RNA sequence: UAAAUUAUGGUCAAUUGUUAGUAUUCAUAUUAAUUUUUUUAAAUGUUUUAUCAUUUUAUAAAGGUUUAUUUUUGAAAGAUUUUUUGUAUAAAAUUUUAGGAAUAGUUAAUAAUAAUUUAUAAUUUUGAUUAGAUUGUUUUGUUAAUGCUAUUAGAUGGGUGUGGAAAAAUAAAAAAAA
């Protein structure tokens, strides 16, 4: 918005200064890992956990915290839900989109995400695995999605996983994949016990951007 | 409570409550009237709410900045006293 | 209710209470539900002022390689009916789908046909809407659509490319909500019009000797009602308006 | 919060209302949204005394010994039909009788046309599930000569409160598309003789005299002798 | 109303319906066996009215 | 008065289900083998079985398999009509059916009558087409039904359909079809090909 | 209602008279304006001590100054010859 | 949101709710009984001190003879007295800024004091509750309505800032010669 | 079961993500302790940073303490090379030859026109600054990284005569950059971090070598002790690698 | 290392046993208590709602804890056409038994690792852990007084995890959406 161009322009004018001595690092503190409160809070790199009244010199950001979005199928008791999971890397400024894929693959801790090949895309347009973040104007604020192989098949009943509510789960597939891990047959402590949202939660029509009634 | 009269729409059900709140148009009109009257009351009531709010804010301004007057004088005095004690030191 | 600050409660990996991510299925009527009211706005824009990529001379051609990094999101209008190459043709005859194009066909160009085109590899989509006849809007001379023969040979088509099963964001219609004035009503007073002399001003309100005819006497409704819609927080119709104003609800 | 009754005025709990806002008060429960509802209990509640002295069969009783006189079957069918209309008529019971499943017709619920309340629904399209009397119904809402831009699922289509009036002018074939009726302020130039506004945003109705009599005869102003 | 709800073990008299849990809640443990299979030929014998209307059909 | 805090969250908006407290305690071993026994009691399976974790209702596939393994009645079909009625229950009463009957299928169904038993069958089908399925008829519908009530030599049902045609939903009856039942016109229809009056006994005046 | 009331309220003369309760808030601050009788640093009660003493907050602090001039010798006759009683000046 | 509701002392919303000004005292023989005006939360615990925002005062509901003042031949003064202590800075704070609620009995009290108008529950059963019709009200309103700016300024002075600066104190506060 | 239910190291809030997002819309997952991993662990060091205009131009000359013959340092660095090359021989182009080992006291850009005025003037000021300073015994242990892990060096511990260095350097810093305006890549009011550069990746090399020296090589030598050295000799050097087989030396000062 | 006065100020410290050679707080005293007496408590049906459902209604059962108990606003208050924020879960002090010994899903680093990651680990004689007794840091009694001698009660793990917060299974005396 306004911030982005205000600070961009500020940086760009700062770089064209003929006369500047350079900052004194005894006057330019780092950040503290030690502050009150139990939680450990990660902030912007321009920001500190103490009060600093003075505005520090604009720096180019050498580690850009990209966010890459995935679609997961979350099991809730009623049936499957399709929701969103972000993976966040720190990708060096000049890095190549291939390398961004690689960093993204290493950083995900969920078993259900990276199984097949995925393509990075912005507003539905694929990115060249060949070229730099610089060219595509990728910043933290930029919205990056990720698209799997079978994702364009999800409108069918096949690729989309089958919920034991409406579908047979057989000794074929009891031993394979999220079904196996889930332990469909109830145990005393009830197995891994997944989040549940009921059937009448959204009414007769499911969740939408547009009000349908 | 919400008053449920006997001429409200009777629900014939054995699985639940015997009387659904649904109003004869008369009851609706009536309710509207009574509620107009209490509107008359609460108008003045909340009027007094915000009036007292600004009263309290204003008194806070005046007394608090009188306080800051006296207090600053005090701490200026203390600070003078200290730097003197340190010259003596 | 406001959105709470951060989630420290449940592990992130597991993600727990999350509004489902809405995804647009092209096989259902729901697709058109999303896309339609945009199209109309889009066409409206095209009727008033120019927008650059809206009008292409010919079908866009790209290699297989660059297919999915160029096409998706692209929306352009053509003069004739020619269906994009390597696209399986689906006729939309199901009435529920056709239904959402109602406003667009009545108050803008009549919709002759709708087509769902899916690429053979199945990962791309083209929504193709064929309009018949001239706009029911007036068309500006400097406007984009004035460069088209199908408006102002009377058929012409809108083409919209998209990926299947994506959120109703990355079909890009929201860039188009730029709003330009239709200058048709003032065209009367421009120095170009010869009907500007047939105009006469009313400066002063005319003397009136009669009051407005009084509304028919009020009949109080006879059936059971759900109670004050004020106290139930129901907007005046259950339709529109503010709950403070109870107008037009029964009493 | 977004839209309070009488601004915040707290002098009584009842002063707020029966719901604080139109919007759902907890975010985790969306269905708490303020609607316009309907007395489902009474309006389903179909009369079982209509089915007295009938001898219905069931669906899966196909047995030879089980079924009956064709005369008995006919009065059974008539009894069942009378049992289904016994409260009012459901949309899907009205729509199957009209041409083109009643596309284009204006469906008004009883209470929408009485008092200063004026509202109806132009039907855009219909999905009959295998069971009639149920389904989904979409259309445009028209409230006080002001119409919706896009179609919407008609709420409480299943509850039997509905009336309509068949006009050949409004009929649309399944081929074409049901146009939204014009909102009287915008598309059609406002005319007094064609359409007069029942009630407007700051208006409300005068006092009907029998209500006044009754309320005074309640509060004990006007006397009432046994 | 209140009499109706009273038959439920609701602890606070809250106008909710809470059922009980009997020791035998399902047919098989109540001693009941499988539902007896219908003799098919016996129920496919034509009814009386049908036979009478066959008698007046031949007339 | 909501059950929100009484039972597990997934049980919200639970209705019609018999003694829901059951499905609260099903995790416990004895309740679980109780359910094995119950599913075996319901039958239709090869193996010892139990419904999945938090489900109160039975699975769609399972009850579907229960429905399709359930043997239909009428093991003896003789008339073409009975065959067609079994096919009719197959197609249109199938568990969770999307499809719905057509007036043409009812004409077809109604043309296969011979004995009065088949009249009762076809008529109950018609009963389901009006009341259950809500299907508008055509003009020729009353033609069909009428000639059908003639074939079996019961004309009571025809005039009983006339005196009230609104509940049965015959929205058009040609006036001559009324006359034939009221007794005014000896004949209901003339077969153009035959150039004779129907029925034949009335056509005895035409000869 | 509000209007009729404002009218008959402004019409009566016993109003237009300040009401201490209705008009203002005397003190908004949670702490008092001056020290009243609370135990001291030694634990002694309000009655046992008077404020303003050594426990109180401190007051703090070539040529000739302006305080040199106002001063005058008792030997020289002063400014306006105010008839002091000899006993008092003693 | 309690599974088995505490049946005897229900409330509205979650606890602790919006602060409400209550009158409460331990129950005893009527001859000695006093009450406490207290700003506290909506949901009380066993001891009322756990949720207690402020202590507004003591109120003794026993008419008393005034032996503090000298016996006065004035008629009205020798009616019995009813004694109450109000903390009105805290009251105006809590009620005004914090937006409290009010039970009815304290309302009657503070009405007697002149802090609030008489409550909703104080009924002369002589008069009925009024009727209303919009056209008559409209005629009265068209008859009397003040100017827009007058009204806006009245709302300004009552709700927003009261103390304002006359031109004089401006002229007296603006700097003189050496920095002017 | 073998520890805290929620391990304390795993409790992390990301405030660089918008409020409300993590509660409803989506959850954000990341390995958060790669970033939180500190300056001691990673081995980074914060050097005086250049103003952009100075950052544009290559440095030409630098101040150096010359290591004498027969060092503990040179010996142990040779031992370290042996070990590293036996582990991974992909290091071979990264490593600096033991012949070029020197202590870098500061870096500077001299333009080629004013060259002689500047070298004479510098040399003189340098000789005046170091006039009073006797030789310096400094201690070397530990490794560190400059320029995002591209430069790998031996730290100079502030346990010894180092203190004196700091004044000494900060004087020439205030002469060379303060008095006669010269481009010291930092501020003259700021002190440079002295170091012995061991491995380095130049721009040309970077393609075949990679963008950062993998920490797996030097992890074990990170805190290794290279020993003590006394230093009498200060040089101002221009960087030419073929003139004498040692950095070409434009000026010299003896500490005695 | 000098006295002081413009004179009682800055608001009350005041102890009561008739014993039996002598040494040592020890029977019989006063005050405070238990012995000791029906003048302050109280009965069950919480309540709306759109109907077999869904909204409102969050710390008195027991167990015996001495390095111990700690927290938000997203509910309501709450004002307003739609998005808006950040601050919190952590600690420090005070901790009992006449005769006194070892304790243990275990410390710290790594990390959304490890039922077998790495290490020369952690608690204890400055009194631990088990085990007894015991409801923790404005409440009483005696007394001229540093003391001695009381103070109830209320937070008892998890197992489809709802809710803003578990405080959620009789036992009010909290008006709970006209
Ligand atoms: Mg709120
Ligand atoms: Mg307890
Ligand atoms: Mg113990
Ligand atoms: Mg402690
Ligand atoms: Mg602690
Ligand atoms: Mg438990």
């Amino acid at each position: 918005g306004h911030y982005q161009q205000e600070a961009f322009e500020a940086r760009k004018r700062f770089e064209e200064s003929t006369t500047y001595p350079g900052p004194i690092r005894a006057a330019t503190p780092g950040d503290t890992r030690f502050y009150s409160g139990s939680l450990e809070s990660i902030l912007h790199d321009t920001d500190r956990h103490y009060w600093r009244a003075v505005t520090d010199d604009p720096r180019v950001q050498h580690l850009i915290p990209l966010r890459i979005r995935f679609k997961i199928f979350t099991w809730v008791t009623s049936g499957w839900e399709q929701r969103m999971q972000v993976v966040q890397i720190m990708a060096p400024k000049d890095s190549t989109i291939a390398q961004v894929k690689d960093l993204v693959i290493v950083e995900n801790q969920s078993p259900y995400l990276c199984v097949s090949s995925f393509h990075l895309a912005i507003d539905g347009k694929e990115l060249d695995p060949q070229k730099t973040l610089g060219e595509y104007g990728i910043t933290e604020q930029s919205q990056i999605d990720a698209i799997e192989q079978n994702d364009h098949l999800l409108h069918r009943d096949d690729e989309r996983p089958r919920d034991w509510t409406v579908d047979e789960i057989t000794a074929e597939d009891v031993k394979r994949s999220p079904y196996k891990e889930m332990e469909m047959q109830p145990l005393q402590n009830l197995a891994p016990r997944y989040e549940a949202r009921p059937k009448g939660y959204f009414g007769r029509t499911y969740y939408s951007g547009m009000k349908q009634s | 409570r919400q008053i449920r009269p006997y001429y409200n729409l009777p629900s014939k059900s054995e699985h639940g409550r015997k009387m659904t709140g649904f109003l004869t148009p008369y009851r609706h009109w009536m309710w509207k009237q009574n509620e107009l009257w209490r509107n008359v009351h609460e108008a003045q009531f909340e009027h007094l709410r915000r009036v007292y709010k600004r009263q309290w804010l204003e008194s806070f301004r005046v007394n608090a900045d009188e306080y800051i007057y006296k207090y600053n004088i005090t701490k200026a005095a203390q600070l003078a006293q200290w730097e003197c004690e340190m010259k003596e030191q | 209710s406001r959105r709470f600050r951060y989630n420290t409660k449940f592990p992130a990996l597991v993600s727990y209470n999350k509004l489902p991510w809405e995804v647009v299925n092209h096989e259902t009527p729901q697709f058109h539900m999303h896309v339609a009211p945009h199209y109309e706005q889009l066409l409206t824009l095209a009727a008033s002022s120019p927008v650059p990529h809206i009008i292409g001379s010919k079908h866009i051609d790209v290699p297989r390689e660059h297919r999915l990094r160029l096409l998706p999101g692209m929306l352009y209008l053509l003069d004739g009916d020619t269906l994009p190459g390597e696209f399986t043709i689906n006729r939309v005859l199901d009435p529920t789908a056709l239904q959402y194009y109602g406003r667009l066909s009545s108050q803008i160009v009549t919709v002759e046909a709708v087509r769902m085109l899916v690429p053979d590899d199945l990962r791309l989509l083209c929504n193709c809407i064929t309009f018949k006849g001239p706009l029911h809007l007036p068309v500006a001379p400097y406007a984009s659509l004035a460069s088209l023969r199908g408006a102002s040979s009377n058929c012409f088509t809108l083409y919209h490319f998209v990926r299947p099963n994506r959120p109703p964001k990355e079909l890009q219609l929201e860039k188009y909500y730029i709003h330009a004035p239709c200058v048709a009503p003032l065209s009367e007073f421009a120095s170009n019009s010869d009907e500007r002399g047939n105009w006469r001003p009313r400066l002063q309100a005319p003397k009136r000797t009669r009051r407005a005819t009084p509304l028919p006497a009020y009949r109080p409704p006879q059936s059971y009602l759900m109670g004050l819609a004020e106290r139930l927080a129901v907007v005046p119709g259950g339709c529109f308006g503010r709950r403070s104003l109870m107008w037009g609800h029964w009493f | 919060r977004a839209d309070p009754l009488n601004g915040g005025s707290s002098m009584t709990l009842g002063s707020k209302g029966s719901k604080l806002s139109p919007e759902p008060h907890r975010r985790r429960m969306p269905w708490t949204a303020a609607k316009e509802y309907v007395p489902g209990v009474v309006l389903n509640a179909r009369d079982k005394m209509v089915l007295d002295g009938v001898q219905l069969l069931d669906i899966e009783s196909i047995d030879r010994a089980s079924q009956l006189d064709p005369l008995e079957v006919l009065r059974a069918v008539v009894a069942t039909r009378e049992y289904n209309i016994s409260t009012g008529k459901n949309i899907f019971q009205l729509a199957s009788q009209a041409t083109y499943n009643g596309r284009g017709q204006r469906f008004y619920r009883k209470e929408w046309q009485e008092g200063t309340y004026d509202k109806y629904v132009t039907l855009s399209a219909i999905d009959f599930d295998r069971d009639g009397n149920k389904g989904t119904a979409y259309g445009y809402i028209t409230f006080h000569g002001e119409t919706t831009t896009r179609p919407v699922q008609v709420d409480f289509a299943d509850v039997p409160g509905w009336y309509m009036d068949f006009v050949e002018e409004r009929a649309v074939p399944f081929t074409g598309i049901v146009p939204p009726p014009p909102s009287i302020g915008t598309d059609v130039p406002v005319d007094p003789h064609s359409y007069r506004l029942k009630a407007y945003p700051y208006y409300d109705a005068p006092n009907p005299p029998e209500f006044v009599e009754r309320l005074l005869k309640d509060r004990g102003v006007l006397p009432d002798t046994p | 109303e209140w009499l109706y709800y009273k038959q439920f073990k609701t602890v606070d008299y809250s106008y909710r319906v809470i059922p009980e849990l009997p020791e035998k809640y399902r047919p098989h443990q109540s001693g009941i066996d499988q539902a007896p299979l219908p003799d098919y030929r016996e129920i496919n014998k034509m009814p009386q009215w049908a036979e009478c209307e066959e008698r007046r059909q031949s007339k | 008065a909501s059950l929100r805090y009484r039972r597990p969250y997934w049980m919200m908006f639970l209705k019609g289900v018999d003694n829901w407290k059951i499905y609260t305690v099903i995790q416990q071993p004895d309740h679980q083998r109780t359910e094995m026994l119950y599913q075996a009691w319901l039958g239709g399976l090869d193996r010892p079985y139990t419904r999945p974790k938090c489900m109160a209702n039975q699975p769609l596939w399972l009850s579907k398999k229960r429905h399709m393994l359930r043997k239909e009645r009428l093991d003896g079909p003789e008339t073409p009509l009975e065959k067609y009625v079994l096919e009719w229950h197959k197609k249109f009463h199938s568990f969770q059916g999307t499809e719905r009957p057509t007036p043409d299928d009812l004409h077809t169904a109604l043309d296969l009558v011979e004995r009065p038993l088949d009249l009762s069958y076809a008529l109950q089908l018609l009963g389901q087409c009006r009341n259950l399925n809500n299907i508008r008829f055509a003009k020729e519908t009353f033609l069909v039904f009428l000639e059908a009530c003639l074939r079996v030599g019961r004309r009571d049902c025809a005039e009983y359909a006339l005196e009230h045609a609104e509940p049965l939903g015959f929205w058009f009856i040609d006036e001559d079809h009324r006359r034939y039942l009221q007794g005014e016109q000896t004949w209901y229809k003339l077969s153009p090909l035959d150039n004779l009056y129907y029925p034949v006994e009335e056509n005895a005046k035409l000869n | 209602f509000r209007d009729v009331e404002e009218r008959r309220h402004s019409r009566d003369v016993v109003n237009e008279l300040p009401n201490p309760w209705y008009d203002y808030v005397a003190h908004a601050l949670p702490f008092p304006d001056r020290d009243a009788g609370y135990p001291d640093e030694y634990g002694d009660l309000g009655q046992w001590r008077a404020p303003g003493g050594p426990g109180s907050p401190v007051r703090g602090p070539r040529g000739y100054t302006a305080e040199w001039r106002d001063l005058r010798n008792p030997m020289r006759p002063p400014e306006f010859p105010t008839p002091w009683e000899r006993k008092y000046r003693q | 949101a309690r599974a088995v509701i505490k049946r005897r002392s229900p409330q509205l919303w979650g606890a602790p709710g919006a602060p409400i000004i209550r009158m409460r005292g331990h129950h005893v023989v009527w001859k000695f009984q006093s009450y406490d005006l207290v700003v506290e939360h909506t949901h009380k615990r066993r001891n009322s001190d756990i949720r207690l925002l402020h202590y507004l005062g003591k109120h003794c509901p026993h008419p008393q003879k005034s032996l503090w003042s000298p016996d006065t031949p004035v008629a009205q003064d020798r009616h019995l007295f009813m004694l109450t202590t109000v903390d009105i800075d805290a009251f105006k704070y809590w009620f005004g800024v914090k937006r409290c609620r009010l039970s009815m009995k304290p309302w009657a009290l503070l009405a007697k004091a002149g802090l609030l108008p008489p409550s909703l529950t104080q009924n002369s059963k002589i008069m009925p509750k009024p009727l209303f019709d919009k056209e008559s009200l409209m005629r009265y309103y068209l008859a009397n309505r003040k100017d827009e700016d007058v009204m806006a300024r009245e709302k300004y002075l009552n709700y927003e800032n009261s103390m304002v600066k006359t031109e004089e104190e401006r002229a007296a506060e603006r700097p003189v010669a050496p920095y002017l | 079961e073998r520890g805290l239910y929620f391990p304390i190291n795993h409790r992390i809030v990301d405030h660089r993500i918008a409020p409300g997002v993590t509660v409803e819309e989506t959850d954000v997952q990341s390995r958060y302790r790669r970033e939180l991993r500190t300056n001691f662990a990673t081995g980074e060091t914060r050097q005086t940073i250049a103003p952009p205009w100075s950052a544009r131009e290559r440095p030409t000359h630098f101040f150096s303490l010359r290591l004498p013959s027969r060092n503990s340092v040179t010996l142990r660095v040779k031992e370290m090379h042996n070990h590293l090359l036996f582990s991974h021989q992909q290091c071979a182009p990264m490593l600096v030859s033991p012949t070029k080992l020197h202590i870098t006291l500061g870096v500077m850009t001299i333009p080629e026109n004013s060259r002689e005025e500047l070298v004479k003037n510098i040399q003189q000021s340098m000789s005046e600054t170091f006039a009073c300073v006797q030789p310096l015994q400094l201690r070397f242990r530990g490794l560190g990284t400059f320029d995002f892990g591209r430069v790998l060096f031996i730290r100079v511990v502030p346990e010894a005569d180092f203190g004196r260095l700091e004044r000494a350097v900060c004087d020439i810093r205030r002469r060379v950059g303060g008095v006669l305006g010269v481009d010291l890549k930092g501020n003259p009011h700021d002190s440079y971090v002295p170091h012995v550069t061991v491995a380095k990746i130049r721009p040309n090399q970077r393609q075949q070598l990679g963008d950062t020296i993998p920490q797996s090589l030097w992890a074990d030598y990170q805190h290794h002790d290279f020993g003590d050295v006394t230093l009498s000799t200060v040089d101002l050097c221009r960087m030419k690698g073929s003139p004498d087989g040692y950095y070409h030396t434009e000026g010299a000062v003896h500490l005695s």
